[PDB]
């Protein structure tokens, strides 16, 4: 069984490496604190604007079959996780998924 | 199962850079009416969805949404409104 975390890892490696980092930060992959989008242009050196446009359509590549549909079947076992990936698995397919 | 879509091998070729033959290998995708439900269903679907490259914004995207609704419907998968 090829377990959640290695799953998005695999997933999150198909993205850019700011893509990557930058959704790593904001769910809280990274250490276990999500970030703000000021936070992340506090990284990297933009401004929030560039953060916010970056993670709106890194979130888009995430939903694209190529890469989500695979994820699609850990929803369950991992909706009500409180865990880091379960928040990133809800913000790619929704609460209502 | 139904198989993946081919696209899982180079997402980018699907979801950032678009080109001809990937659209070609939609046309030829066992999952091609599920994927055009899934993409009306989908918060910000954008780039090659189901052999159509879904525009980023204005009718144009109204436009792709509306016929992948329709012809997911037409195919046996019809939208689920509750989650659009
Ligand atoms: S129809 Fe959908 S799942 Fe199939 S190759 Fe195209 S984008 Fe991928």
């Amino acid at each position: 069984f090829t377990l959640l975390q290695d799953q998005l890892q695999s997933v999150l490696d198909t993205l850019s490496e700011r893509e990557a980092g930058v959704v790593r930060l904001r769910f809280g992959l990274t250490d276990g604190q999500p970030r703000t989008l000021d936070e992340i242009g506090q990284v990297y050196g933009v401004t929030r604007e560039r953060i916010r446009q970056i993670e709106s359509k890194t979130m888009s590549k995430l939903r694209h079959p190529s890469r989500s549909q695979v994820l699609r079947d850990y929803l369950d076992g991992s909706s009500g996780s409180g865990t880091p990936e379960e928040r990133l698995l809800r913000a790619i397919f929704g609460e209502k998924a | 199962e139904v198989p993946l879509g081919v696209c899982t091998q180079d997402p980018d070729r699907w979801t950032t850079t678009p080109d001809d033959e990937a659209k070609t290998l939609c046309r030829a995708c066992p999952r091609r009416w599920l994927c055009a439900r899934d993409a009306v269903e989908s918060a910000g679907a954008e780039g090659l969805w189901a052999g159509v490259v879904i525009p980023e914004s204005g009718r144009a995207r109204a436009f792709a949404l509306g016929q992948l609704r329709s012809l997911a419907e037409r195919n046996g998968y019809p939208v689920r409104d509750h989650r659009v």
